[PDB]
């Protein structure tokens, strides 16, 4: 297993980027789930070399942090707050629309792999709940049909 | 181009720290320089060190992000102790209700770069990082663009203006861990290691990232330092009730017709942010609770209580979260203990296994499928999450629903029977 040069260029930016190298490991993490949909258990042993970390380290940590996902590929990540107080303001109802729109609950991925419902802990956007993010792009939830042209969105 | 984020209403009677913040958009730097922005730096750096921290400790700043630590006091504590030093902007804020970090980084983030220059020099730090939590994306943009707009205008790198100075800020993310903002968690991060709290002490002053002396601090409170110098301490003092003075953001959630972050003194009352500054509450139901994060619960009855550091004073960071009449407390204690169950770390065992079963109890109580042992074994493990623990996470997790017991026994009693 090997890094595409166009990864494996920002992979070095990372590492690059702070006095030790070691300390670039959760960008490099978020680096390579954005490329690939989630983390590929067999980019650890080169990630871990770019480094100069053992394979262990490296485990350990994916393991540790839930923002990474070691089993689901998915396109786009819809995190979903289910905190409160969403739970108070309507994460039902965006749970359902979601549901109505794409065919999927928390934990599931869409059959094409382009959506994953994934449920989250507070997002820090409590005064626009209920709140969720499509990858990088976080929005309040109004209605299903505001919803359903969020989603359109993400191609 | 950065990702998009929701424009959190923002209000403010003081003018201070949401000056530029009450409207939801980036500050750049050529706009924040026409306000006067880095003007405080310059005056900074032909100051001494020593001065900075003079002026911060009789300022009487004090932590925004919990523990309500005096700044410059820990500041003194960081240069009793040999260089090289490092500061820390702690911008993790994960904790249920909590949002006012995050409009000072979007939208105004040269005042956040401009305290962390100041406070920098103040302890003789020539690396500075921000840990940000990862559910930020745009903030992180925006710091990463706002730090090389800083750099570009000479106010970081090697001799700043000329003053021998030099510093570097790296921007650090998280990634999913509410843990990761416990300060020795933090470093343990920063480090590229699992965030595990340390045992203390030793304390980060002491003995932090790589085992130097380490200053972390909050946005919220970095964010003050730039009014302390440009306005001098006295000025700053003047602000707010003599006892506890100075800007506070109060990120106010739930049940209001205008929640958003507000920055009022710290002489406001808890009713007064509800009613008078957010508007009251959602088809003007009555209040039942305000949830103080996921921290305190304080009922109907203790909405006169000023949002002050003052043992009967709301205290935490500020966090107001509102329930209203209809809202069922037992479900919102659920709530509250998922949350713990879901970020406790695990290294300590009263806090692994009274997390995990806090929430795993209430879960069947809620459901009313709870026996009686159940309901024996909820009130043990409420109280039994702190032995043994060495962070404030496991000393805190029952502490709210044990409010809820005793100040909601109706509620709770309906749910035994
Ligand atoms: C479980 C836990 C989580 C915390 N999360 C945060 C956080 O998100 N942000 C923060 O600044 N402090 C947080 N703190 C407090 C920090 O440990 C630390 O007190 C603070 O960053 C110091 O800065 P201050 O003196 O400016 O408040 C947390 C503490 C604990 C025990
Ligand atoms: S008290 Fe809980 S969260 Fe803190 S170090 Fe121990 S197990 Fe981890
Ligand atoms: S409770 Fe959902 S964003 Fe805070
Ligand atoms: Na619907
Ligand atoms: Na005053």
């Amino acid at each position: 297993f090997e890094f595409p040069e166009e990864l494996k260029t920002k992979l070095q930016e990372h590492i690059n980027y702070f006095p030790k190298k070691r300390q670039a490991i959760l960008l490099c993490l978020h680096e390579i789930q954005n490329y690939y949909g989630y983390i590929p258990p067999e980019s650890l042993k080169p990630l871990a070399d770019m480094l100069e970390l053992p394979l262990n380290h490296v485990e350990g940590v994916v393991a540790f942090y839930d923002m990474f996902d070691r089993e689901d590929k998915a396109k786009y990540r819809i995190r979903v707050c289910v905190s409160i107080p969403c739970h108070l303001m309507g994460t039902n109802k965006l749970l359902k629309a979601l549901e109505n729109i794409l065919g999927i609950k928390p934990g599931e991925v869409t059959p094409d792999g382009k959506f994953k419902i994934v449920p989250v802990q507070c997002l820090g956007a409590c005064s626009e709940a209920p709140v969720f993010m499509v990858n990088d792009d976080e929005y309040k939830f109004e209605s299903e049909v505001q919803l359903n042209e969020i989603l359109s969105r993400y191609t | 181009s950065y990702p998009a984020i929701p424009r959190i209403y923002a209000e403010t009677t003081l003018n201070m720290l949401l000056k530029r913040a009450k409207k939801p958009r980036v500050h750049s730097i050529d706009e924040y320089l026409k306000d006067g922005g880095y003007q405080a730096l310059e005056k900074a750096l032909n100051m001494s060190p020593e001065e900075i921290i003079d002026w911060v400790d009789k300022s009487t700043l004090r932590g925004r992000g919990g523990a309500g630590f005096p700044t410059g006091k820990k500041w003194k504590f960081a240069v009793q102790n040999p260089g090289p030093r490092y500061f820390i902007c702690n911008a993790d804020e994960s904790e249920p209700g909590t949002f006012k970090d995050r409009i000072i980084i979007e939208r105004d983030p040269h005042l956040l770069i401009e305290g962390i220059i100041i406070s920098s020099y103040a302890i003789g730090a020539n690396e500075a990082y921000i840990y940000i939590r990862g559910e930020y994306p745009a903030g992180y943009y925006i710091l990463r663009d706002a730090i090389e707009e800083a750099k570009k205008k000479g106010f970081l790198g090697k001799n700043i203006l000329g003053s021998g100075f030099d510093l570097e800020i790296y921007v650090a993310r998280g990634a999913g861990a509410y843990i990761c903002g416990e300060e020795t968690a933090l470093i343990e991060s920063l480090e590229g290691k699992r965030g595990h709290p340390r045992l203390k002490p030793p304390y980060p002053v002491q003995k932090g990232l790589w085992g130097k002396p380490t200053v972390v601090n909050n946005v919220e409170t970095i964010a003050n330092v730039p009014f302390i110098i440009s306005m001098g301490w006295e000025e700053y003092r003047y602000i707010g009730p003599s006892d506890y003075a100075g800007p506070k953001l109060f990120p106010v959630s739930g049940k209001v017709k205008k929640p958003g972050v507000y920055e009022l003194p710290m002489n406001t009352t808890l009713r007064e942010v509800i009613f008078k500054y957010a508007g009251g509450t959602l088809g003007n139901k009555k209040v039942k609770a305000v949830f103080s994060g996921a921290l305190d619960c304080f009922s109907s009855e203790e909405l006169d209580i000023p949002m002050d550091y003052s043992p009967l004073g709301f205290g935490g960071t500020g966090t107001v979260i509102v329930l209203t009449e209809e809202d069922d407390i037992v479900e919102a204690a659920l709530k509250i203990a998922e949350f713990y169950e879901h970020e406790t770390c695990g290294q300590c065992t009263p806090c692994r296994v009274g997390c995990y079963e806090q929430a795993n109890l209430l879960e069947k109580i809620y459901k009313g499928e709870a026996t009686e042992q159940d309901w024996e074994g909820f009130d043990f493990v409420n109280r039994n999450i702190q032995p043994t623990s060495i962070c404030g996470l496991g000393a805190v997790a029952g502490r709210l629903i044990r409010q809820t017991l005793e100040k909601f026994p109706e509620e709770w009693e309906k749910y035994r029977k």
